[PDB]
């Protein structure tokens, strides 16, 4: 008799299949006064709307925030966001910055320890000693 | 023919006058590789670091390029796809599948320009109603 | 006021609508993001796609939500599913042929595929919120999609005295995943096991209408590629569904029924008996040939873990990795149909 | 419309002084710049408030 | 193109028809053992790629199944795989700061580092029918 | 299944898809997985003949006076409307057409 388990569940392998871009969303905040904002105004004029053009997956949204630095907030599909203030920033600066927005994922930064992640099972198993030739102390 | 002179060891615990010799035949750091013609000028700079340096007899002499592409490694991989992506210098480039191969790159001061869809491509298509798939593709 | 001007026009009437308007949708952001996210045809206007955020317990009408488009979608999604795990493990018993579809096209896995798309929930629908918004209300359970199954007269029976319900059965009546059919407002509250459902089951919904608007749109085929994308792609390990329940008879029966030789039980390698953690590797072999091996701490443990590792060999057999699937030869200009391997049934036993 | 006596002293043809009559003044706010652009008004995906 | 060894052609049927495939894929020569599905984090910033790009990876060193194993003399041939990876985006670690100092000298001197990787995934890994070659 | 029905099925597939699990305790296979895709195919091809159905009714009128999409795509989906495919698929209907082809008397 064999009674089937109704708590597990299949996972999905973004890349495997179909791909989806991790940033879903770019807040993009300016300020007319501020003199910290004088580049991020430049490239919402200059860099942006191209930028914006090549991206059609991802939602920008330019809105004024006076009195404060500029910043560039992603909204990622994990639930999380990640802020870049670009103050006295250069143009080009931003752009540099608003695409290391698009290539992150909402993942916190983590030191580099291995390589290869992987979830399915070992091709050739996992070692054995009551499955080889034996050992003779 | 030339000499291919390689450094091996290093001189810091040796006189100065080691040091002008490596300097002269510009070994500036270990395993750094130079050429130069086979002449007394320089078989005599050699023997005065023969127990630091490997030397060779080649027949030509190798430029700067081509002697640091013998230690290139094979990439290993080839862009065959590439997604819509915009250059601040030339424009947007359109995706481009090289697997089948075409990067055409399009600017303008217009969204329609780009090469992009825009609000009034969208309501054109929103108001193609009678645009029906087959019956047979159903 | 003066200084606070609305953000986004909208008529004094928006809020009293249930769902905000068709014509909205050609100025929401959100959707054109996801549109282009899922690499959509563009023959899928947005005004489409945002229907197909709409649940029915947030606009009633027919139309406007999601009760049709999702409906259309959930038969393609368990179809392509159904006739892909008898062609990749033709043997897999009914019970765990059902769970094997819900881990699939289940609320639980389509609710990671909606929100693998970076779709964001409205606090509470109306006319007023954005398009791109998945809109529900998690308070009112009244709505149901329809489906293929019947009630049982013994329903009733079924869940107060604990009345048996077969396994034949459940292709007829029960849905396509086994289960049993039909199983002001103040928001001064927390969250319930019923609201978490109803939002599980809102973004079911969307994911399978989603499919549904492509079909509508693209075609069939459009409609199989986006199934085996996003759906089909994900990994399941379905020895892990399997639970046995007294393995060394299904396996003694599974030998007699295929005139195999009586099952028996052989050490193959042991070490550390009379200590606290021996390992006893048991093999069951029918005659010469070795069916299963496991490795436990008792001599019976490893011995049913043999009889376990054996059926699920049986079960879980494949002729292989991408096979070909019935619907491929509704795609005109493909090779001949070669004839599927198909099982007798699931052992039954004692 | 009065015009400064700086701008007259650019002014050297019939081209400036229609320039110098007819542009009105450059909006300072940016928001009244991107209004009158002609690519991020235009993109689907993007919003300016 | 230098013909495939007979061995080869005889038993590489049998190494595709077992259940999983692993390979040894070398990046700029470094190997990366992995499957259909894995992920890859590579210690490096690959230039010219963006999130969604597809790379056909061609520097094999084994291609092995449990039982079976393919052993390229410096590589295995290109036309008995198939392997390719998409580009998932770019990564960063954490901002680490090396202190340099020696004993009784005040100056304590900062190194701040913060490496970006670029991450794959591995979308195909197959062996190819050589019956036709 | 019309002249050449018999030769259709193998001769193992012919028996095992008309026995049911209820005979002789199913050590003789039976027709439980069948059924199963068999179901979700005639869910199919009953969905796709309403939807392709050539029959146009009365549209629902909107209480707040909304105008619909009316897309041609959607049109052929808003068809589910008025008629649902278990209203075809009914359990009297499906088991009335097997006793009078005579499934009773092999089954
Ligand atoms: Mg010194």
């Amino acid at each position: 008799t064999v009674k089937a388990l109704t708590q597990i569940s299949s996972a999905g392998r973004n890349g495997v299949g179909a791909f989806v871009l991790q940033c879903k969303k770019l807040d993009i905040h300016y300020s007319d006064w501020a003199g910290s904002s004088r580049g991020m105004n430049g490239f919402i004029k200059s860099l942006l709307p191209k930028f914006a053009a090549a991206n059609p997956q991802i939602e920008f949204v330019v809105s004024p925030r006076p009195a404060k630095h500029p910043i560039l907030m992603g909204h990622y599909i994990n639930g999380r966001t990640k802020a870049i203030c670009v103050r006295n920033m250069e143009p080009l600066e931003i752009l540099k910055k608003a695409e290391l927005l698009r290539d992150a994922s909402g993942e916190k930064p983590q030191k580099f320890k291995k390589p290869v992640t992987s979830t399915n099972p070992s091709v050739r198993g996992v070692w054995s000693p009551y499955h080889g030739q034996g050992m003779a102390v | 023919s030339f000499f291919r002179i390689t450094l091996h060891r290093s001189a810091i615990g040796l006189p100065k006058r080691t040091h002008g010799v490596l300097a002269a035949l510009g070994l500036r750091r270990r395993n750094q590789t130079v050429f130069h013609p086979v002449e007394p000028q320089f078989a005599g700079m050699l023997m005065k670091v023969k127990e630091l340096v490997r030397v060779e007899e080649v027949p030509h002499r190798l430029t700067k390029r081509e002697l640091k592409d013998e230690r290139k490694p094979d990439a290993g991989f080839v862009v065959e796809k590439q997604v819509r992506r915009f250059i601040p210098g030339v424009g947007v480039q359109d995706e481009v599948d090289f697997s089948k191969v075409g990067a055409v790159v399009r600017d303008g001061k217009r969204a329609g320009d780009l090469g992009v869809r825009t609000r009034s491509d969208w309501e054109v298509i929103g108001k193609m109603k009678s645009v029906l798939p087959k019956v047979k593709a159903l | 006021n003066d200084r606070f001007p609305p953000l986004e026009p909208l008529p004094p009437a928006a809020e009293s609508l249930p769902s905000p308007l068709p014509e909205r949708a050609l100025t929401s952001a959100k959707l054109a993001a996801l549109h282009a996210r899922l690499n959509l045809s563009p023959k899928i206007p947005l005004q489409t796609l945002a229907r197909t955020l709409v649940d029915a317990s947030a606009d009633e009408n027919p139309q406007f939500n999601n009760a049709n488009l999702a409906f259309v979608g959930q038969t393609l999604i368990n179809y392509h599913i159904a006739e892909w795990l008898l062609c990749k493990y033709p043997r897999l018993p009914q019970g765990i042929l059902f769970s094997a579809m819900k881990a699939y096209a289940g609320p639980k896995p389509l609710l990671q595929i909606a929100r693998s798309w970076g779709v964001d929930t409205a606090a509470v629908p109306g006319g007023e919120v954005d398009p791109g918004l998945l809109q529900f209300d998690a308070l009112k359970p009244g709505v149901a999609i329809t489906n293929f199954g019947y009630k049982r007269t013994e329903l009733a029976y079924l869940e107060k005295f604990k009345w048996r319900r077969g396994m034949a059965s459940r292709v007829v009546l029960d849905d396509d995943f086994g289960d049993v059919v039909r199983s002001d407002v103040s928001y001064d509250r927390y969250g319930n096991p019923d609201t978490r459902a109803a939002a599980e089951r809102a973004h079911a919904y969307f994911v399978r209408a989603v499919v549904g608007a492509i079909y509508a749109h693209c075609g069939r085929e459009a409609a199989k590629a986006f199934v085996k994308a996003h759906i089909m792609s994900r990994t399941l390990d379905i020895a892990k569904l399997f639970e046995f329940k007294y393995p060394t008879r299904e396996l003694a029966a599974l030998c007699a029924r295929e005139d195999f030789e009586p099952p028996v039980a052989r050490l193959l390698s042991e070490t550390g008996r009379q200590s606290r953690t021996p390992v006893f590797v048991v093999g069951i072999y029918s005659g010469s040939d070795k069916l299963g091996e496991g490795a436990a701490s008792s001599l019976d443990h490893a011995r049913f873990k043999a009889a376990m590792n054996a059926l699920k060999a049986w079960y879980l057999y494949s002729p292989g990795e991408n096979p070909r699937v019935p619907s491929d030869m509704l795609e005109e200009g493909a090779k001949p149909w070669t004839p599927a391997y198909i099982d007798m049934g699931e052992v039954i036993s004692r | 419309h009065i015009l400064s006596d700086g701008k007259l002293t650019s002014i050297q043809t019939v081209a400036n002084f229609m320039d110098a009559l007819v542009t009105p003044p450059k909006p300072k706010k940016l928001a009244e710049q991107i209004e009158q652009s002609s690519i991020l008004p235009e993109l689907p995906n993007v919003k300016v408030y | 193109q230098p013909p495939i060894s007979q061995q080869v052609k005889e038993l590489l049927p049998v190494l595709a028809a077992q259940p999983g495939h692993y390979t040894t894929i070398h990046i700029h020569g470094k190997p990366y053992l992995v499957t259909e599905g894995d992920t890859v984090k590579l210690p490096f910033k690959m230039p010219g790629v963006a999130p969604g790009d597809v790379l056909r990876l061609n520097r094999a060193s084994v291609i092995g199944s449990r039982d079976l194993t393919l052993q390229g003399a410096p590589y295995v041939d290109e036309r008995l795989f198939e392997c390719r990876a998409i580009v998932m985006g770019t990564e960063s670690e954490p901002m680490r700061v090396m202190i340099k100092k020696k004993r009784r000298c005040r100056k304590k001197k900062h190194v701040f580092s913060k490496h970006k990787y670029t991450v794959l995934r591995i979308n195909q890994l197959k062996i190819n029918d050589v019956s036709s070659l | 299944l019309g002249q050449g029905g018999s030769r259709m099925l193998s001769e193992e597939t012919k028996w095992l898809a008309v026995t049911h699990k209820s005979f002789d305790y199913g050590r003789r296979g039976y027709n439980t997985r069948l059924a199963f895709l068999g179901r979700q195919i005639i869910a199919l091809e009953t969905t796709r003949s309403i939807l392709t159905s050539p029959v146009l009714n009365e549209p629902i009128v909107d209480k707040y006076g909304r105008t619909p999409y009316n897309h041609a795509a959607l049109a052929n989906i808003d068809k589910l409307i008025y008629t649902q495919p278990l209203d075809i698929m009914d359990k009297t209907k499906i088991a009335r057409m097997g006793i009078d082809f005579g499934l009773l008397t092999v089954m």
